[PDB]
């Protein structure tokens, strides 16, 4: 299976933005324990979401993981230039995990 | 205090092997999965497998089968890799990552990932 996020997406300070995930043999469900990672400067990795909603402790407020339609999302609301980043998301399919290419998000 | 430490690099020939480790502190070592991912340049992730610390079960992605080698050390709590047959397609960096796989299904802490480099 082929995960697919957009590669890239631009935000401006206090804004709302979504990022997706989708799968290639179909929706995603709960079933695929869908997971956000974060990657920061200088290989600095952080989970944030996990079984598709569950916020890691330590992780802000303004971070939210829910299934819109046949995708996984990640939505970030009044992103701060902190927030600058690639986000990955990894699906389940049950012998294996497969990651999205990831989205690099700009703040401007 | 939780903490998953890893060596920062490894140069290497093509067609050594290397033996990748990671020591995890501040829980209980056997209550969580450890993950093995991979990280080429301006790619992303590449799950590599796991290891179940309790039971010494491994899972593989069927392309690293014949590549790499997942086991642990309960007493020391430190998982390792092993790759075998290094080429210029092993040249990244590797990371071990926790998993809840009792609790909130998260990929949480991450090592700070070892740097394989082949050379001659």
């Amino acid at each position: 299976a082929v995960v697919t996020q957009e590669s890239a997406l631009t935000t401006s300070p206090g804004e709302t933005v979504t990022l997706t995930c989708r799968s290639s043999t179909g929706a995603v469900t709960t079933s695929n324990y869908a997971n956000w990672v974060q990657e920061k400067p200088d290989h600095l990795f952080t989970g944030l979401i996990g079984g598709t909603n569950n916020r890691a402790p330590g992780v802000p407020a303004r971070f939210s993981g829910s299934l819109i339609g046949n995708k996984a999302a990640l939505t970030i609301t009044g992103a701060q230039t902190e927030d600058e980043a690639i986000y990955f998301c990894a699906l389940w399919y049950s012998n294996h995990w497969v990651f999205g290419g990831g989205t690099k998000l700009t703040v401007l | 205090q939780v903490q998953l430490q890893q060596p920062g690099a490894e140069l290497v020939k093509p067609g050594a092997s290397v033996k990748l480790s990671c020591k995890a502190s501040g829980y209980t070592f056997t209550s969580y999965w450890m993950h093995w991912v991979k990280q080429r340049p301006g790619r992303g992730l590449e799950w590599i497998g796991r290891i179940d610390p309790n039971s010494g079960g491994t899972k593989y992605n069927e392309k690293f089968k014949s590549k790499a080698t997942l086991t642990v050390d309960k007493p020391s709590s430190t998982a390792y890799m092993q790759l075998s047959s290094l080429t210029s397609e092993d040249s990244a960096v590797y990371y071990c990552a926790r998993y809840d796989y009792y609790g909130s299904s998260y990929f949480d802490y991450w090592g700070q990932g070892t740097t394989v480099t082949v050379s001659s």
